[PDB]
RNA sequence: UGUACAACGGGGUAUUGUAAGCAGUAGAGUAGCCUUGUUGUUACGAUCUGCUGAGAUUAAGCCUUUGUUGUCUGAUUUGU
RNA sequence: GAAUGUUACCGCAAUAGUAAUUGAACUUAGUACGAGAGGAACAGUUCAUUCGGAUAAUUGGUUUUUGCGGCUGUCUGAUCAGGCAUUGCCGCGAAGCUACCAUCCGCUGGAUUAUGGCUGAACGCCUCUAAGUCAGAAUCCAUGCUAGAACGCGGUGAUUUC
RNA sequence: GCAGUCAAGCGUUCAUAGCGACAUUGCUUUUUGAUUCUUCGAUGUCGGCUCUUCCUAUCAUACCGAAGCAGAAUUCGGUAA
RNA sequence: GUGAACAGCCUCUAGUUGAUAGAAUAAUGUAGAUAAGGGAAGUCGGCAAAAUAGAUCCGUAACUUCGGGAUAAGGAUUGGC
């Protein structure tokens, strides 16, 4: 049960909702509703239609706290040593100096 | 339908009543197909016998190689444009109505098929299945 | 589907398999790189944070970092990039590829482990494998052992022992630079 | 009350749409329980 | 109830709903829950 | 005289597609006063931008409601 | 809709109407039959035609929601907000209505006809028939379904005082 | 226009599977004629559109009998509107 | 005022606001509109209706009584500042 989005508008298309348009180049276009699907036919540019998903993304609107990071590092640091030389002789004999 | 067509067909919104003229989509020489009938269609005083995906019609060629003109022949609807709806609730429709010339037993006439083709059509017609590049 | 889980700190990797799609659904709509808590994947994995690295869909096609979508696209690929080993000079080729965002069409899901949970996963946290090779260039030996350019390499290098049946031998690298 | 859509897998060994999702229409009737408040009895008569 | 017993098969099939549409029906509904609506367009002038 | 009912007001829902006001170093450019420029300056310029998915309408046969106000005995008729 | 005391609620059913239709694919089965060429059917399955009764989750149509946005003239000094052009024009447009252009649903018992039979005389034999009798059709009667006799009916509640 | 009876003949053989001469018996009233009873102080005069209903001398659909019915297809017939 | 304009459409002067009224918005109409996919299959017939439409620029056939045909046909383009 997929939930495609409107290739124009941008909102989700729960099953059986809206229309689907197969163009000559065999590219598929789904529309939540008549509105976008018309505004699609009307040669309208998604980046010009203010409420569209593509408009807000291109015009930097309402992102706020995605406009910051998160937390995704870790830890490692061990000694699997060089292979074929007794991997124990590489932790011990690694006595260093400085 | 009737002969050569392996399978059933769930009902799809008829989009091509007789006299409709649709883009031909094979290398037959034919550019268009003009519907004179529909195989399988029923009778009701003043109903035009109409066509949909996977239907076998009877058609002629209006514009094409002269050896296809002035004679009737089978043909198979492959593109609708009249928005039909499937049992997964999808209201989908191609950009143009279109079909390919074929034989009684239901085999192609040309090498390949130019453009998309409905699943509904391919699933029904083994020979179409081959040539049809993209499907649905 | 299938999860190819890799432990980077220990060089481990096992291919676990999960049915029960409600379990899988944790991964859906998650981009390549997004982390995942383990308890949602199972209980054996509880705690274990998972970083999402790669994977494959039906028909085998590969994913590709930074493409979004949960579908296939046909890209023009160059040198120095994923899913394409060029054959000829400045050869570009147009090949299909799977989107980065996880969906129920994936045959395998390449995961890595970021953190450990409250259970030693069998062929993973328990078992270890050796970095198959060792330092070879000068100051790379020196900085693998931390020596201060004094301690003279020559013997501060690893030496692999290989038995000639009844003549066990000693072969080292070759210190360049 | 009204109606709505439903999705379900189809079990119908034979159909080209077997074991596949089908969106379907349904109607919701409001049914808060009924209270019993009497009992009436009926007889057979050769005229009803 | 039914005045006969339908062997039908077409009826007999125990069905199991996957999903039930709860988007508004007072027009072109988009979001199921008021949560889902929030988890999409986010925070507004009233709102937060 | 109450789980009342109504007029509004509130919240949900829904349509349109970003209100007026103000600001800006946006803007093809342009006027005038010199103190004739090492952003001279004050204006003025279709359109743009920000507050602003803003404003506006939303039961007239949508949903809802601890708020506000108000309303709750006129008429006629009937008998084995 | 007056009148069979008033008023109310729950029901019975005379009579009347009545409804479903046709095809194909799979499978049977490359089977039975045939030297071959050829080449079925009953059971089961999936769909379809014509017909009919609904219904508006979805999709489409409809637009005086004159609901929001835009445009043209002109008029209110400009601004804001507006007026006029038989709804000025335009894109979108909820609600409602609505479309095999959308979706849903369309029951099973009996009795018979033709016909094939059992038993069986008349006629020491014979015969489905004369007595008797079995099986049987898109028919018929029911079942179901729609009306409910405003002069067909039952059950039940309440029955007034200036 | 439709349906009979006799059965010489056709059907290799074989009158009546399916047909039928010479004759002869009928039915029908969607043909056309014959009539001129009714309306000339007016019954609006073709066809199509549309909608209903009825007839059966049944094209298809249900179940049957028959064949010059091996199968397939077809034909003749019964109950059937 | 817009515009080629005494055209249409809005306004100034002047003159009107005269034509039974109230309440609703069933069928069917008179007048005004729109429709998915098809495209005259409708019908005696495209009846009706839809399509076209200004101007600047490009481009233009047969045939001709050389005056035409001819806005032939076919294209582009058009606000604001
Ligand atoms: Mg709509
Ligand atoms: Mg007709
Ligand atoms: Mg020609
Ligand atoms: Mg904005
Ligand atoms: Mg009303
Ligand atoms: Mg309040
Ligand atoms: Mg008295
Ligand atoms: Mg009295
Ligand atoms: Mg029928
Ligand atoms: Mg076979
Ligand atoms: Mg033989
Ligand atoms: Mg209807
Ligand atoms: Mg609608
Ligand atoms: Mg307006
Ligand atoms: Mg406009
Ligand atoms: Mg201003
Ligand atoms: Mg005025
Ligand atoms: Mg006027
Ligand atoms: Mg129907
Ligand atoms: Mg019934
Ligand atoms: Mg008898
Ligand atoms: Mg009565
Ligand atoms: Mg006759
Ligand atoms: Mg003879
Ligand atoms: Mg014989
Ligand atoms: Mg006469
Ligand atoms: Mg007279
Ligand atoms: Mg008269
Ligand atoms: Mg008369
Ligand atoms: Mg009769
Ligand atoms: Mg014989
Ligand atoms: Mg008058
Ligand atoms: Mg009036
Ligand atoms: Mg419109
Ligand atoms: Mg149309
Ligand atoms: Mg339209
Ligand atoms: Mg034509
Ligand atoms: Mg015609
Ligand atoms: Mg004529
Ligand atoms: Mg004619
Ligand atoms: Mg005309
Ligand atoms: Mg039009
Ligand atoms: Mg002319
Ligand atoms: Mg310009």
């Amino acid at each position: 049960m997929k939930v495609e989005i409107d290739s124009f508008s941008g909102a989700k298309i729960y099953p059986g909702r809206g229309t689907l348009f197969v163009r000559g180049d065999s590219k598929i276009f789904r529309f939540q509703n008549s509105k976008s699907a018309s505004l699609f036919k009307q040669r309208k540019n998604p980046r010009r239609i203010a409420w569209t998903v593509l408009f807000r993304k291109h015009h930097k609107k309402g992102i706020t706290e995605e406009v910051a990071k998160k937390r995704s590092r870790k830890t490692v640091k061990a000694q699997r040593p060089i292979t074929g030389a007794s991997l124990d002789l590489i932790k011990e004999r690694r006595s260093l100096k400085p | 339908s009737g002969n050569g067509a392996q399978g059933t067909k769930f009902r799809i919104s008829l989009g091509l009543p007789v006299g409709a003229i649709m883009n031909c989509a094979d290398n037959s020489g034919a550019r268009n197909l003009y519907i004179i009938a529909v195989k399988g269609s029923g009778s009701r005083l003043n109903r035009l016998p109409a066509a949909s995906l996977g239907d076998m019609v009877m058609a002629t060629v209006k514009k094409g190689k002269p050896e296809l003109r002035k004679k009737v022949m089978p043909a198979i609807v492959v593109r609708q444009a009249k928005s039909w709806r499937r049992r997964d609730g999808v209201f989908l429709y191609f950009e143009d109505n279109a079909g390919v010339i074929a034989n009684p037993k239901g085999e192609m006439k040309g090498s390949a098929i130019t453009g998309p083709v409905g699943k509904e059509c391919a699933d029904l017609w083994p020979r179409v299945a081959s040539n049809s590049g993209v499907v649905v | 589907m299938k999860l190819n889980i890799s432990y980077p700190v220990n060089g481990s990797q096992k291919t676990f398999e999960i049915d029960d799609e409600h379990r899988i659904r944790v991964f859906f709509d998650k981009r390549i790189g997004q982390e995942v808590d383990g308890e949602a994947v199972g209980d054996e994995f509880k705690g274990y944070v998972f970083k999402i690295s790669g994977g494959n869909d039906k028909q085998g096609f590969p994913m590709k970092q930074g493409v979004l979508l949960p579908t296939r696209i046909k890209l023009l690929l160059t040198k120095n990039v994923s899913c394409y080993r060029p054959r000829r000079d400045g050869e570009r080729k147009r090949k299909s590829v799977r989107g980065a965002i996880v969906g129920p069409d994936l045959a395998v899901l390449a995961l890595v482990i970021v953190k450990k949970g409250e259970q030693e996963l069998e062929g993973l946290t328990d078992t270890t494998v050796p970095k198959r090779l060792g330092p070879k260039r000068a100051n790379n030996i020196r900085k693998f052992f931390g020596l201060s350019k004094e301690d003279d390499v020559r013997d501060f290098v690893i030496r692999r022992e290989v038995t000639k049946g009844e003549k066990t031998y000693t072969k080292a690298p070759k210190i360049q630079r | 009350a009204g109606m709505t859509t439903i999705v379900r897998d189809l079990d119908r060994p034979g159909s080209k749409f077997h074991k596949r999702e089908v969106v379907e229409a349904v109607t919701v009737v409001d049914t808060p329980p009924v209270v019993v408040v009497g009992v009436v009895g009926y007889v057979e008569t050769p005229r009803g | 109830k039914s005045l006969y017993t339908n062997t039908s098969r077409k009826a007999l099939e125990e069905v199991s709903l996957k999903w039930i549409d709860t988007a508004s029906k007072f027009g072109k509904g988009r979001f199921q829950t008021p949560a889902e609506k929030h988890a999409f367009m986010g925070t507004l002038k009233k709102d937060l």
